[PDB]
């Protein structure tokens, strides 16, 4: 179950509201497996990610932490665009941030736009 | 869901650092 379905707005608001207040150089981020992929599944969901971050250094980081080895596909979506590996989180987080005040972003061994 | 919502990380946050990067 995603963690937008385990807890209400107003919890998930306020936890992005307090990020904002006690880490305002952090992008808050929720990272799930996608549905239909049998890429490894991940640990943790919840990243406080430093605001300066491409999306292919944060990409780095949920390889390791799910022991993808260097040779194998990941594809990281977000509102059902994927982002280049260029692109600066700070800007993805400005154009598709949810209405709590976090990034929701689906991982996938499969790249649903081709 | 049931209560006022309280700002508690119970599920804690994992944290980026830049020399995860290294």
């Amino acid at each position: 179950s995603t963690f937008k379905s385990e807890y209400p707005f107003e919890k998930r608001k306020a936890e992005s509201e307090r990020i904002a207040d006690r880490f305002p150089n952090r992008i808050p981020v929720i990272c799930e497996k996608a549905e239909k992929s049998d890429i490894p599944e991940i640990d943790k969901r919840k990243y406080l990610v430093p605001a300066d971050l491409t999306v292919g250094q944060f990409v780095y980081v949920i390889r390791k932490r799910i022991m993808l080895p260097p040779e194998k596909a990941i594809f990281i979506f977000v509102n059902d665009t994927l982002p280049p590996t260029a692109a600066l989180m700070s800007a993805i987080y400005q154009e598709h941030k949810d209405k709590d005040g976090f990034l929701y972003v689906t991982y996938s061994g499969e790249n649903t736009f081709g | 869901f049931e209560n006022v919502a309280n700002a508690g990380s119970m599920e804690q946050f994992e944290t980026i650092d830049h020399k995860d990067l290294n």
